């Protein structure tokens, strides 16, 4: 696309021949790929292999600044987020770069906001929140037409961190506040309440019973939800900027905003640092398979890095600086978003 | 002063001792070193100082006994000012590992200090240290450059507590802005108040700044001086300010050649605002068709704006007779039409 | 296959004998050790018929290659490929193996991957194939984890090579710096490089522009990520 | 009856060729430990992933069919699958004047 002096498709050149025609007066991009059986990568000499190869294959105007992204594979769409509103993107058709959306959810208040955005695994709802905004609100997928089922309530409050687990039928969020709620999609009343932090919490991750928070004041706690005992403190050197959990393996990612990623580990007290970069890291996302995981950062650089040490496979460069990154679960499809723009990536090995 | 080492002593003596009682103190130009080293030891560990400023000729020694002083546990001072002192890249390191070790300050004024590239990237890693309150910070003729301000924005993003922070005579105009705004949309951004002056701001500036300033932004002040930025400019400028959700407070506006077809747009956005408190103009040609049509408008609106100020080429009967009539119209509204402790360096 | 230090033994008394016949023997992951890599020592050393070897994921640490160099690096041997991944080296081994390289005669090519070799390695490395006697053909580095001092020897030992025709340097954080003086060193006659494992993407525009600079001249060369580009289509073929 | 064989039919299409085959195999160890209920062994060979699903719900019911497949999905190593057959099971398992003349001028 933009690496490219210019991006071109078969049936493209046919089109501009034609018109010439008309008015009287490699070398050729691809387009993505979903049955497992035409992906045809030859083997090394599901898959737990490490990446080796990628390539851009779409680019989605937005219109505004881009804070938040999710991408589904199960269904081909892409969400995106802005200050001002969502818009949800298709990726069946065969086009460079898309202006129009497969559908536009705009929100009207006068000083409201959004912040964060957040699919739900099985890809049938999209939970949504920001700053003086009446309520969490959350959108239904899977029915016929687009409109929003449930509002999760919070008054005056203004959140920055969503999560939500399935199979409990909970969803979490932080505030800046310094709380975390906790509600029961069932009925939709507030379960549980965490507070006693000033600085809030920037970032949150669900797995099991343990909930794991890092903000400024460089520390990471553990939280239980069957007690109400003092969280667990790992002290660090650096303020955190995000998170991220092992599905398979016990390790907690997170990025340290001096260029610093570390692994923990939740059994006992083990670190290590697994990479290092001049800039600061703004999000940390790791792969549904476990071997490997994406990082994006301030200076225009999007990475890949392969679990069992640290190394890092191959990177990517960029114009501006990326904020968010999200990984399908098909382990094949990669999406980042910077200024105004979010780009999409295709894993092949 | 040219001390000796006789009174250089009774004096520093009588600076430690407890019965001294001073607030406020200030060194300059002292002779020879050793007096100037020994005077600034004296400062260790005092109980009554919390103001400090410096500067000289020679600066060998100077660091050496600065950073003894912040490095000290027991050292109050709580704003720190530095002027015209030369240095080489050690001593900005090592007083910035001291400012990392400090605990204490929270106003440091580097103004016109030799400062190049490198200095700058060793005092924004000091700041990016999740452990510094550091709440205003000036860097006046440093002599910085673009690449700084994307370190900047990456601090912006970081920090947590910087409020206030000046830029001035800084050749950062274009790129410099954009940079800053990159750091700036970022939702939770703390920055309040932001100086531009001799920055080289163009248009382009100017719309990167409308774009900031329509969201819900943090920063309350913004200046801009010798920035021209006529036309275009404030275009922008105004229809950012038409709109009822600017919360910006101050604006000052000063040698920015705004010409008669910008005021007409000036005049529509002034009558449209509510939410900003001071306005200020100077060596712009407002002179026969603006200066009447802003009078007018002045007289018919009557916006929230306090204080205003402005320079008329030539003024006759007519014009202080409409002066009266803003003054009748709007009764709160003080108008002058007549520099170190501006206000806005006042406030930082 | 489980085979284990017992079998290899076995194996190895087998191939101890002058008429053997066999010309190529892979083994890995065999739960091999140093015991094992010094029974196969002992068993290289007086035959001329086997040319190729392989010994990867294996545990085979720095010692076991000392004893597989120090029997290679008489002429007799008539060893010509080996490559061993996954084994745990260092840069004492890389120094022996330097020693190898420029002393001797018959090997050809070579492969460590995934080994943390580290500048001092490489940088033993680069003083072994300076030397204008050796005659190695392909060099197989990635994952080995270079830097800047690292690849500017590299570079000047490249600079000062004429033999070496294919290289791999893939998964290695490089600094622009280094790579100005890697890409400064492609670009000189003397070296002939064919192949060249490297992503083009990967870097800045700066230097995306000198790489496609250093391959418009030359216009034999081929820039490829995906190593094995072009390589003998034998090597691959036989085992599968 | 088809309803909750279909999305199990659909569970299945994910496993390759060679897991379709390891995943047949330890079908037949599980088949085989068990004795309250049988199944024959040349059938579960001939049977593709379609058959495979329609056979497994015609012999251990519809719940426990999914129950047996998450298990061995389980032990095959994958775990993405086991949340989106769980999930899928949940699904598809079944609990257990004016105006007037306006409008005629208008016509």
């Amino acid at each position: 696309l933009f690496w490219d002096k210019e991006p071109w498709f078969w049936h493209d050149t046919l089109t501009e021949q034609l018109w010439r025609i008309f008015a009287g007066v490699s070398r050729f991009l691809q387009s993505i790929s979903w049955d497992p059986e035409d992906f045809e990568d030859a083997w090394k000499r599901k898959r737990l292999a490490v990446p080796c190869k990628l390539e851009k294959m779409r680019i989605l105007a937005h219109g505004e600044l881009v804070l938040a992204t999710a991408i589904s594979s199960f269904t081909r769409h892409v969400f995106t987020c802005g200050r001002r509103g969502i818009k949800v993107w298709s990726l069946t058709g065969q086009v460079a770069e898309d202006r129009f959306p497969e559908s536009h959810l705009p929100i009207q208040t006068p000083g409201a906001f959004l912040r964060t955005c957040l699919l739900s695994s099985n890809s049938r709802s999209l939970l949504t929140g920001g700053y003086n905004l009446a309520s969490v609100s959350v959108w239904d997928l899977a029915a016929p037409s687009l409109h929003v089922k449930e509002q999760l309530p919070c008054a005056g409050l203004n959140c920055q961190a969503l999560d939500a687990n399935l199979d409990a039928n909970l969803a979490f969020a932080s505030f800046t506040s310094g709380v975390v709620r906790i509600w029961d999609l069932r009925d939709q009343s507030v379960v549980r309440d965490l507070k006693g932090y000033p600085d809030g919490v920037k970032s949150i991750v669900v797995k099991g019973y343990n909930i794991w928070t890092g903000g400024p004041d460089a520390c990471l706690r553990c939280w239980d939800q069957r007690t109400i005992m003092k969280p667990l403190e790992y002290q660090f050197k650096s303020q955190i900027m995000s998170l991220s959990h092992s599905p398979q393996e016990d390790w907690v990612l997170l990025g340290m905003a001096n260029g610093q990623q570390w692994l923990q580990s939740t059994s006992g007290s083990q670190r290590h640092m697994v990479g290092q970069k001049d800039s600061v890291i703004l999000s940390v996302k790791f792969s549904p398979f476990g071997q490997w995981w994406a990082s994006v950062g301030m200076d225009d650089f999007l990475g890949v890095y392969s679990m069992p040490a640290g190394t890092k496979v191959f990177e990517v460069p960029e114009m501006s600086p990326v904020t968010c990154c999200d990984v399908s679960s098909n382990n094949r499809l990669v999406v980042t978003g910077s200024g105004e723009h979010a780009s999409v990536y295709q894993i092949t090995y | 002063s040219f001390l000796s080492a006789s009174l250089v002593r009774i004096l520093c003596e009588q600076i430690a001792s407890d019965t001294c009682h001073l607030q406020r103190v200030v060194f300059k130009n002292i002779s020879p070193a050793d007096a100037h080293r020994n005077l600034c030891l004296a400062l260790r560990g005092h109980k009554t100082v919390t103001y400090l400023t410096l500067q000289g000729n020679d600066q060998d020694d100077m660091f050496p006994a600065l950073c003894e002083v912040l490095r000290h546990p027991e050292c109050n001072l709580r704003y720190l000012g530095l002027v015209s002192c030369s240095a080489t890249t050690q001593q900005w390191a090592d007083l910035s590992l001291a400012l990392e070790v400090n605990q204490s300050l929270t106003c440091v004024n580097l103004s016109d200090n030799e400062l190049l590239d490198e200095g700058a990237k060793l005092l924004y890693t000091t700041l990016r240290h999740p452990k510094c309150f550091l709440q205003r910070l000036s860097l006046e003729n440093c002599h910085l450059t673009e690449a700084n301000c994307k370190d900047l924005a990456a601090v912006l993003v970081v920090s947590r507590e910087l409020t206030h922070l000046c830029l001035a005579k800084n050749p950062i105009g274009n790129t410099g802005v954009k940079f800053l705004c990159e750091g700036l949309r970022y939702p939770e951004c703390k920055l309040q108040t932001l100086v531009l002056w001799n920055c080289d701001i163009t248009s382009d500036g100017c719309c990167d700044l409308t774009k900031l300033l329509q969201e819900k932004s943090s920063l309350l002040c913004l200046d801009l001086g010798l920035n021209h930025i006529g036309v275009k400019g404030m275009k922008f400028l105004c229809e950012a300010l038409r709109k009822p959700l600017c919360n910006l407070r101050c604006l000052w506006l000063w040698g920015c050649s705004i010409p008669p077809f910008s005021c007409e747009d000036l005049c529509s956005a002034l009558s449209c605002n509510q939410s900003l408190v001071t306005l200020d103009l100077g060596q712009n040609p407002l002179g026969s068709s603006g200066v009447k049509m802003l009078f007018e408008t002045l007289t018919c609106s009557s916006g929230t704006l306090r204080t205003l100020r402005l320079k008329i080429d030539d003024f006759n009967d007519e014009l202080n007779k409409l002066l009266e009539e803003i003054e009748e119209k709007n009764p709160q509204l003080i108008i002058d039409t007549e520099e170190r402790p501006s206000s806005h360096d006042f406030m930082i | 296959n489980s085979l284990g230090n017992e079998g290899v033994n076995l194996l190895c008394r087998s191939m101890r004998l002058p008429h053997c016949s066999l010309q190529r023997l892979m083994l890995n992951q065999c739960h091999l050790d140093t015991a094992g890599c010094g029974f196969l020592a002992l068993a290289l050393m007086g035959n001329s018929w086997l040319t190729h070897l392989s010994l990867s994921m294996n545990p085979v640490e720095d010692n076991g290659v000392k004893l597989l160099c120090e029997v290679m690096r008489e002429p007799s041997c008539h060893l010509q490929d080996l490559e061993l991944v996954k084994c745990h080296l260092t840069a004492a081994c890389c120094e022996s193996l330097s020693c190898v390289i420029s002393r001797s005669r018959h090997l050809k090519s070579l492969d460590l991957t995934d080994n943390a070799l580290g500048d001092g390695g490489v940088a033993a490395l680069c003083e072994g194939l300076k030397q204008k006697n050796s005659v190695l053909a392909r060099l197989g580095l990635k994952a080995c984890g270079l830097t800047s001092d690292c690849c500017e020897a590299l570079s000047l030992a490249l600079s000062c090579n004429r033999h070496l025709t294919s290289l791999n340097l893939v998964q290695n954080n490089f600094s622009p710096k280094g790579m100005m003086k890697l890409c400064s060193a492609f670009a000189c006659p003397t070296s002939n490089l064919q192949i060249i494992g490297l992503w083009k993407w990967q870097y800045p525009v700066q230097i995306r522009k000198l790489l496609e600079e250093v391959q418009l001249l030359k216009p034999r060369v081929v820039i490829d990520g995906s190593w094995h580009s072009f390589d003998e289509d034998d090597r691959y073929w036989w085992k599968n | 009856l088809t309803f909750s064989s279909y999305g199990l039919q659909w569970c299945l299409y994910e496993l390759d060729k060679e897991e379709f085959q390891t995943f047949k195999e330890l079908l037949k160890k599980k088949s085989s430990e068990s004795t309250t209920c049988s199944i024959p062994q040349f059938e579960i060979e001939n049977a593709n992933v379609e058959c495979l699903a329609l056979l497994l719900h015609e012999y251990y019911g519809a719940s426990l069919a999914w129950a047996t497949s998450i298990s061995i999905f389980e032990n095959m190593n994958l775990r993405t699958l086991s949340e989106k057959a769980r999930d899928d099971m949940k699904r598809h398992s079944p609990e257990d004047g004016d105006t007037w003349d306006y409008k005629s001028h208008v016509m």
